[PDB]
């Protein structure tokens, strides 16, 4: 069985950042993109496939990758959790978080 | 229809194994704008742990993080228990290392998972850490740590625990003291295990069992037997494991006449159809030459 | 050596084996115990006198006051599985266990 | 490899067993601790100066500054049950616990 939206092609990748001090919001997002760019092989493909993230409620990001790709995140610096994403609103079929279109940051 | 009334339903469905119906309820109260909470996530996770529903566990975990519950003690204790019972102790530890607040239940949960995995060093290092941070161990901590010291031959730590247990007022606690008998026995010190036994004001089956096992592994077979009849004279009823230990004690000796009286006892207590007593009887009779008997035992 | 409380070798558990399907009734088993005891002891009066306990539930056998030499005579008799020296179940009360048989009255156990 | 906080093997819990009917008085239990420690250290002045804590309630034992080789000398003395390395009961305050003994002054534990 499965949470609505958990199709194992959407992944929640939560990272760990230092605390004294914290990196800026832009630094955390940059860390998400570079981390995802590492796994995919290009920054162009990381911006394509990161559809959401947070630097407040949690410090992680959400991306359209398959499951064997998502295993490549494990062991990478800063990667805490590699978890199948799930709908926060099943009606809209939407995964929540601050949205990332392709440079467009519209908060929530 | 409150959060509490939706949670009471999910919990019942969760305790009955009905994860599909429990999740439908979850998604329904989410749909109706009724927020899940501590009990909801912890209810679902506890079922995932019972059934090994790792994947749903991992998705809930995702849902837990996205809805702002990182660090919540009840939820994250359940996360630890779920990853632990699904075999994933590196993940259990990650959840632990991330918790800003830890109570004795937090430590106990991760200690119990580590001991079941044979990762005994990490359990003792974790116990030391718990003492270092001023969290008071309880009956379950002392018991699980002493059992770990016993399996590890960690005599010096066990003896320090013995001091700590004495000072914290645990002298009369049978669970902890059963653990001390085990620790001394498995560390090669039957005399100290005897001292522990003779000091305990209360003794149950497990304390007789623990000390019998230590005598038998030491080859102190006659002492094991004297003690078994001591147990019977005090009214403590033997169990599956008592019978298996003293029959093998008998099946390691020319103790047939006693193995026969125990066979009678075993028949009258309802233990003839018990699998390990079965084999302890078949074993005892075989080592005593009479092989028909063993066949007679088997042919049930 | 080591002896179980009450195992004086003048008390014997004689365990028997009946057909499981269909099992004879409680009263047929009881009857069989006395008959088998009376065959070894020579009369039914000595059987009723010396059978102090039995069971038809948690086991199917009877307990009797006989010496070791006599308990040997039961071995290989029809339906005789085990000839074991009896022992107390409750050491405090010197109770050998089972349903009690006192001269024809049966007092079941717990 | 791993040790409890405060277990430096220069602090020792000596647990003693006392008669039970009646138990001795508190003051007698204490003077058993002093005399026992004096027996090993060679003088009462040494015992009084090296006994830093005891109990006669939660446990019946004393806690003393001695090294490991010395602590062994208690084993086999009448009344000595356990010789165990002492340890902190409050780690933040570096406290071994028990009623404190400071040159004859007693400060009961809280």
């Amino acid at each position: 069985i499965m949470l609505p939206g958990s199709d194992y092609n959407h992944w929640l990748i939560v990272m760990e950042f230092p605390k004294d001090p914290a990196p800026s919001r832009d630094q955390m997002i940059d860390t998400y993109l570079n981390t995802l760019a590492t796994v995919l092989g290009s920054m162009e493909e990381a911006k394509k496939n990161m559809y959401a993230f947070s630097t407040t409620t949690y410090t992680g990001f959400q991306c359209t990758i398959d499951e064997e790709t998502s295993e490549k995140f494990k062991g990478l610096p800063g990667v805490l959790w590699v978890l199948p994403d799930s709908y926060i609103d099943v009606k809209n079929k939407d995964y929540g978080g601050d949205k990332y279109i392709n440079g467009e940051i519209i908060p929530s | 229809p409150t959060v509490v009334t939706y949670n009471t339903l999910i919990d019942g469905l969760c305790k009955a194994g009905k994860l599909d119906e429990a999740l439908k309820l979850f998604e329904e109260m989410v749909e109706k704008g009724i927020k899940p909470d501590e009990f909801t996530f912890s209810s679902v996770l506890k079922a995932c742990a019972r059934l090994g529903a790792l994947e749903l566990g991992k998705q809930i975990h995702g849902y837990v993080i996205k809805s702002g519950f990182e660090g919540n003690v009840v939820v994250y204790n359940a996360l630890i228990d779920m990853y632990s019972k699904c075999g994933l102790l590196e993940e259990a530890r990650k959840v632990f290392d991330e918790m800003p607040e830890k109570d004795v239940v937090t430590y106990n949960t991760l200690i119990d998972g580590l001991c079941k995995a044979g990762k005994l060093d990490e359990a003792l290092k974790l116990f030391e850490e718990m003492v270092e941070k001023g969290i008071k161990p309880d009956e379950f901590t002392f018991s699980s740590v002493l059992k770990a010291c016993a399996r590890l031959g960690a005599l010096e730590l066990g003896k320090q625990i013995h001091g700590y247990v004495i000072k914290s007022g645990f002298e009369s606690n049978v669970v902890v003291y059963n653990a001390l008998i085990d620790m001394y026995s498995k560390c090669g010190l039957l005399e100290e295990a005897r001292k522990v036994f003779d000091e305990m004001p209360e003794k149950d089956v497990v304390t007789y069992n623990t000390l019998i096992d230590g005598l038998c592994k030491a080859g102190k077979l006659d002492e094991a037997l004297k003690l078994f009849e001591e147990m019977v004279e005090k009214g403590i009823k033997p169990d599956e494991f008592t019978f298996s230990s003293v029959l093998k004690a008998c099946a390691r000796l020319g103790a047939l006449e006693l193995g026969k009286q125990i066979h009678g006892y075993v028949i009258k207590s309802g233990f003839e159809s018990n699998v390990v007593v079965y084999n302890a009887l078949i074993d005892m009779y075989s080592k005593c030459g009479l092989l028909e008997e063993a066949r007679k035992v088997f042919d049930e």
